[PDB]
């Protein structure tokens, strides 16, 4: 649906640093208290109540935020490209167990480019068993992998408390992806806190890109009676999504260089007002 | 000049020495592998690897392949690691020494025929090298196959690998090796025991293009060790200038890699390499006044 | 073509000397990376404009 994002969507585009000073700069930010779409990680078991497949192609106008309330650590990756074909090459990315493998691979985007997880009798865990998303001519011209192979499932059904940001963003084909982890509480919506989005790499692939989808599991284990896409009832976290727009902001630093508060200037007149005569107060 | 102070000049120390900063090179193009490889490419369906994402080598001219004939065409060897490219291709392959003649642009012969040719405008460096230590078979080595037969000639940048059995004369072949109608495939002799224009030889090009998309692709980057206490003309890798270097106590983080001040003037570095917080303190910019009586 | 220092305009300089690449002194003689500097025009008699 459409939701109020507090204050998401803040970041250091430049890697430089100034201390106790505040700074007005334009960049593609996420304009404050916008229009979110909320998209639905849960399984409802009604026999009158769908099961939530909440996984449509979304698009990558400018530039794409994205949150994820996941402790069930079942949303892994995101589905690039403009065409989304084999034809046009294309980006993926995801997350095997803690090691992204993000490939050019132009790989068929067919519906069911996803994971799925089981949990296995041989070893008394889920253990990755669906591998169903690939399947194309790899003419891979880039591939960027870091392998470090482990896992922290840390499935909870009660409360949401693993909160994942994240903002992709393409300048000059420098694609950059800006991350944050954070331990939350809060279950109904975003928490109305402050949190940057440090910088985690700007992959020098290049590729025009429109389209933009994302990526999770849909395995389940033995007890629930039936398949893969057929039952599933384990999927328990929620995220949601905007979309960046040029606009002129300002951040207030601290000591430290942590981005503390930042100031819309094409908010609302009192914003206007803190934005030009470069003040917070 | 009666009696009064006045200003001529600025009091301009001299920096008095330059240090290059940039991160280590952790990357590389694995050249060794392009070259100390076990087999290569047949000369008529030949290797048209991509090499990118990695810090070019041009560490000396007789290495391993010992650059029997080598050429930079359009590009300057010196400044490789200097010079800034993008998308390589690597195309390599086996020919004869005596076919090495057919590299340069519009060179003729069977290569350019049927099996492989380059262009008029080429901007990269080939470098046929004889194979007489890792090609030669000493009993003559064959499976390196060239096309002979075929109706009509291949273009640059352009590989063939079918076996369409060539018709001669316009006469119809039902699949008939006989007279007048061959197989377009044929071997090559390569012995040891063969001269120097017939030894075997490898060829490997390396043609980029000039900076048309993200310069994925570039080259090493030397750095000296720093200096501090000193007015150093700093090139490090983000932005130039002058200063004195000295330790700090400003915590960059992680992610942040400069610092400024309010006005704008980067004053606060972090070593490339390591986490070293260096300010870069002004020199000397005191105006030169003079005192005197008339 | 090949000069260690580009040339200063109004002025010529013919140092019939080959040049020095590829970390050997050669003395006149030609080989790998040692060639004459005073490359010729590779000119056929009416040729491309």
């Amino acid at each position: 649906a459409y939701t109020n994002s507090f204050t998401r969507g803040v970041y250091y585009p430049d890697k430089v640093f100034r201390s106790s000073v505040l700074h007005s700069t334009q960049d593609l930010f996420l304009p404050f208290f916008s229009n979110v779409t909320w998209f639905h990680a849960i399984h409802v078991s009604g026999t009158n109540g769908t099961k939530r497949f909440d996984n449509p192609v979304l698009p990558f106008n400018d530039g794409v935020y994205f949150a994820s309330t996941e402790k069930s650590n079942i949303i892994r990756g995101w589905i690039f490209g403009t065409t989304l074909d084999s034809k046009t090459q294309s980006l993926l990315i995801v997350n095997n167990a803690t090691n992204v493998v993000i490939k050019v691979c132009e790989f068929q985007f067919c519906n069911d480019p996803f994971l799925g997880v089981y949990y296995h009798k041989n070893n008394k865990s889920w253990m990755e068993s669906e591998f169903r998303v690939y399947s194309s001519a790899n003419n891979c011209t880039f591939e960027y992998v870091s392998q470090p192979f482990l896992m922290d499932l840390e499935g909870k059904q009660g409360n949401f408390k693993n909160l994942r940001e994240f903002v992709f963003k393409n300048i000059d084909g420098y694609f950059k992806i800006y991350s944050k982890h954070t331990p939350i509480n809060l279950v109904r919506d975003l928490p109305q806190g402050f949190s940057a989005l440090e910088p985690l790499v700007d992959l020098p692939i290049g590729i025009n890109i429109t389209r933009f989808q994302t990526l999770l599991a849909l395995h389940r284990s033995y007890l629930t009676p039936g398949d893969s896409s057929s039952g599933w009832t384990a999927g328990a976290a929620a995220y949601y999504v905007g979309y960046l727009q040029p606009r002129t902001f300002l951040l207030k630093y601290n000591e430290n260089g942590t981005i503390t508060d930042a100031v819309d200037c094409a908010l609302d007149p009192l914003s206007e007002t803190k934005c030009t005569l470069k003040s917070f107060t | 000049v009666e009696k009064g102070i006045y200003q001529t000049s600025n009091f301009r120390v001299q920096p008095t020495e330059s240090i290059v900063r940039f991160p280590n090179i952790t990357n590389l193009c694995p050249f060794g592998e392009v070259f100390n490889a076990t087999r290569f490419a047949s000369v008529y369906a030949w290797n048209r690897k991509r090499i990118s994402n990695c810090v070019a080598d041009y560490s000396v001219l007789y290495n391993s392949a010992s650059f029997s004939t080598f050429k930079c065409y359009g590009v300057s060897p010196t400044k490789l690691n200097d010079l800034c490219f993008t998308n390589v291709y690597a195309d390599s392959f086996v020919i004869r020494g005596d076919e090495v003649r057919q590299i340069a642009p519009g060179q003729t012969g069977k290569i350019a025929d049927y099996n492989y040719k380059l262009p008029d405008d080429f901007t990269g460096c080939v470098i046929a090298w004889n194979s007489n230590n890792l090609d030669s078979k000493v009993g003559g080595n064959y499976n390196y196959l060239y096309r002979l037969f075929r109706k009509s000639n291949l273009k640059p940048f352009e590989r063939d690998i079918s076996t369409e059995i060539y018709q001669a004369g316009s006469t119809p072949c039902n699949g008939v090796e006989g007279f007048n109608c061959y197989f377009p495939l044929q071997s090559y002799g390569f012995q040891p025991t063969n001269g120097v224009g017939y030894q075997p030889y490898r060829v490997v090009v390396l043609s980029f293009e000039l900076l048309h998309a993200p310069a994925t692709v570039c080259g090493p980057k030397k750095s000296t060790n720093l200096v501090k206490n000193k007015c150093v003309n700093f090139n490090f890798n983000g932005l130039t200038g002058t200063g004195v270097l000295t330790e700090s106590n400003k915590k960059f983080l992680p992610f942040q890699q400069f610092g400024r001040d309010i006005a704008d003037t980067t004053d606060a570095v972090r070593d490339p390499q390591t986490l070293e917080i260096l300010d870069i303190t002004p020199c000397s910019f005191g105006g030169v006044s003079v005192i005197t009586p008339g």
